[PDB]
């Protein structure tokens, strides 16, 4: 970034970058908030099936965090929400948050 | 629990032997007693708003009837733990009153009293405990939304 700006080519393209990383960190902290939200919840809801779950996605904080996170791009599975037990209401509370 | 629940959900952990393990999983903590106290004051807060504007201008902004359902569904939540928590009492008062023994898991009691003894996994798909669970998930997702 020290280098590009001197090249005609490429600095009107970084500082369109600046602009726009400047402009989107504050709907990056909105999506803080509502993703702080939902981590919380889905927590809340799932921590007492430590070992009733297909796996550990949202039996912790820092794992519901990586799922929910992971979640963003879609690299994260749907089976992370189906529980092992026959508590069809919770797993139903669980697709709803989730989607 | 932040880091993981210690027990699994197949093992019943009790203080005294005499306690019914149900009004150890039910009954309220200091913080969801403020919760609770809590909820009630915004309860009142929204109804006085309620009556004052009248529920048809009252229904027409739809943050508000956000809200309203909001504090309704801490309310329910709160009520169906209340409810599995009497029956825990109950079933507690009968164990504690009706038969005498060191440990409860030695003893055979009636079925429908006895229910009240099994695990997180043995637990009926309809009990109160797991719509309050379920319903306090939601309401903290709705919560987090008043910013
Ligand atoms: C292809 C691999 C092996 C090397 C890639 C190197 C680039 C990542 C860096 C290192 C050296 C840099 C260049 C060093 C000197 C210049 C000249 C500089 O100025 C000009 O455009 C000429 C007119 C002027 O200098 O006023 C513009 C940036 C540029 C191309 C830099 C652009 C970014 C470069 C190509």
């Amino acid at each position: 970034a020290y280098i590009l700006p001197a090249n005609e080519s490429f600095g009107p393209l970084q500082i369109s970058l600046g602009r726009t990383v400047k402009d989107i960190f504050k709907f990056m902290v909105l999506f803080i908030m509502v993703f702080f939200a939902f981590m919380i919840g889905m927590f809340i809801l799932y921590s007492y099936y430590l070992g009733a779950k297909v796996n550990a996605a949202f039996t912790t904080v820092e794992e519901s965090f990586k799922t929910l996170f992971w979640s963003i791009f879609g690299l994260s599975e749907v089976t992370s929400v189906v529980l092992k037990y026959d508590h069809k209401f919770i797993e139903n509370i669980g697709y709803v948050l989730y989607g | 629990r932040f880091e993981g629940i210690t027990t699994l959900p197949n093992i019943t952990v009790t203080d005294y032997p005499k306690q019914i393990f149900r009004v150890k999983t039910t009954q309220f903590t200091w913080t969801e007693m403020l919760i609770m106290v809590w909820v009630l004051g915004m309860m009142w807060s929204e109804c006085k708003e309620l009556w004052l504007e009248g529920p048809r201008e009252y229904i027409l902004q739809l943050w508000n009837v956000l809200d309203f359902g909001m504090l309704s569904i801490f309310i329910a939540a709160f009520t169906a733990r209340f409810l599995a928590f009497l029956q825990a009492t109950k079933a507690q008062q009968y164990v504690d009153s009706y038969v005498q023994e060191s440990d409860l898991s030695e003893v055979t009691l009636p079925p429908e009293i006895q229910y009240f003894t099994y695990a997180r996994d043995k637990w009926l798909p309809s009990d109160p405990q797991i719509i309050s669970e379920g319903l306090y998930a939601i309401a903290v997702v709705l919560s987090f939304s008043r910013i």
